[PDB]
RNA sequence: UUGAGUGCAGAAGAGGAGAGUGGAAUUCCAUGUGUAGCGGUGAAAUGCGUAGAUAUAUGGAGGAACACCAGUGGCGAAGGCGGCUCUCUGGUCUGUAACUGACGCUGAGGCUCGAAAGCGUGGGGAGCAAACAGGAUUAGAUACCCUGGUAGUCCACGCCGUAAACGAUGAGUGCUAAGUGUUGGAGGGUUUCCGCCCUUCAGUGCUGCAGCAAACGCAUUAAGCACUCCGCCUGGGGAGUACGACCGCAAGGUUGAAACUCAAAGGAAUUGACGGGGGCCCGCACAAGCGGUGGAGCAUGUGGUUUAAUUCGAAGCAACGC
């Protein structure tokens, strides 16, 4: 925080598919400490995965982190008290950690009334440049290189 | 119209605004443009976020009548001459000739008072 | 003849006055190209622009100041003096000694010079800018901020004669450890010396013995040891005021007290405290996240209104489910 740098937690895989990314995957799906409830809706997300168009079960979430994982973001880098926010790349587990967030954090909003459609076809979107996690990133980069040049010096 | 193709364009710059016109080896005119007139106020035109879009407000009304090559000419030492070279560059142009001329004396005239702020 | 002066030989130098000249930069004018803004602030506004601005190339007008060289460098008694070319002219240093032979130093009265601002007469205005106008800030702002704008700043001829005119250190001479740069010389060793090394003259910095000092500090450019001559001081206010006198067109200058008050005023250093001074550190203090309050309903605690009484305390953190 102000001494030096922190630790950083690595975890424990599945108990099924002994995974940390979808141990993980649970955690950030997690509210008030109902973990049983988050995971077996997350089985219930990879049945409805095998069933209509199974390919694999893991490769479909894969390839939704293919098509929303970023790897430029701005940063307000101002020096001499100025506004000159560089496009920064990004660390590896921040990078997958706003993945998670850009594909759970998002499906809020799909609205749909069965519980978990929100869920599973929402992660089977992702995989195929569908979902509008993909555009979330693709305004990101759009937004980055706005200062291209008078920011990528510092 | 014409097709000259090979011009100068100038960059002259405030502590408060900017403004590059792209013009012929005269050099007689063919398009400006200016960080109020691109919709801001204030003091958002002394950073080269004014400067990127005013090169590309340029030089889309310039290549509309032919052009190809370009030289720099550099004014009134801020923010704006920074950014506003590889901006320039980027909307297709063949920068070839950078210079600096300020208006420089020797000790000519009197500068105004100080502020006292 | 040792001090003090003219020899002859050199040397350095923004020393002074007078006369001409060079380019850049600003402002104005003309011309072409080119359209909706330019300019300014913490934030805005006043202002200028379709009667073509700003910007960009070409010329034309005029005034002022001299970019790098530039250095704790140089010159002069001080104030001061930096583009370049020429005429008159002042001063300093080094050698040397035939020549004069104590001719010196200081200097009350007197005279001359003397930054800016100011006054009179006659010119010119490119900038800049007291007075002044407008916009803004503020409780108010006859200021700081922004847009304009006269006298002035320049030259010639007269006047005034002041400054934080300071090294806040009067002038002349002699004597008293070192080290280190640098400006201008003379001599020797050596040498394509243009370097280098040693010796010695005049400046000019920096550090440091003895010695002095209340301390800070100074210290061969003494604030050390002394002699000669001049100026000034004797508690803080009253006051560089009053009268008198002299100078000046005028503002003003020079010389210069008392009545009455106060028991202090003042220099240097030490410890705290403070700063809208600075350098470093550390905390869920920022930054990264997660969940909240402020929206809705209810419970509860304060302020306010109330009645006859709404009994008392607690008021930023550090009072308000106390």
């Amino acid at each position: 925080p102000r001494k030096g740098p922190v630790a950083k937690r690595d975890v424990l895989p599945d108990p099924i598919y002994n995974s940390k990314l979808v141990t993980r995957l649970i955690n950030r799906v997690m509210v008030d400490g109902k973990r049983g409830i988050a995971a077996n809706i997350i089985y219930n997300s990879f049945d409805i995965i095998k069933e209509s168009t199974g390919n694999d079960p893991l490769e479909v979430f894969e390839q939704a982190m293919k098509n929303v994982m970023p790897v430029l973001e701005v940063k307000a880098r101002r020096v001499g008290g100025s506004n000159y926010q560089v496009p920064v790349e990004v660390r590896p587990e921040r990078r997958t950690t706003l993945g998670l967030r850009w594909v759970v954090n998002y499906a809020r909003l799909r609205g749909e009334h069965t519980m978990e459609e929100r869920l599973a076809k929402e992660i089977m979107d992702a995989a195929n440049n569908t979902g509008a996690s993909v555009k979330k990133r693709e305004d990101t980069h759009k937004m980055a290189d706005a200062n291209r040049a008078f920011a990528h010096y510092r | 119209k014409k097709n000259i193709e090979s011009g100068v364009a100038h960059i002259h710059s405030t502590f408060n605004n900017t403004i590059v016109m792209i013009t012929d080896t005269h050099g007689n005119a063919l398009a400006w443009s200016s960080a109020g007139s691109l919709g801001f106020k204030g003091s958002k035109k002394s950073t080269p976020f004014a400067a990127q879009m005013a090169a590309e407000a340029a030089t889309k009304v310039a290549m509309e009548h032919g052009l190809k090559t370009v030289d720099v000419t550099v004014k009134g030492p801020g923010s704006g001459r920074e950014a506003a070279i590889r901006s320039l560059q980027a909307t297709g142009l063949e920068v070839t000739a950078i210079r600096d001329v300020t208006p420089v004396p020797h000790n000519g005239c009197r500068p105004p008072k100080r502020r006292r702020v």
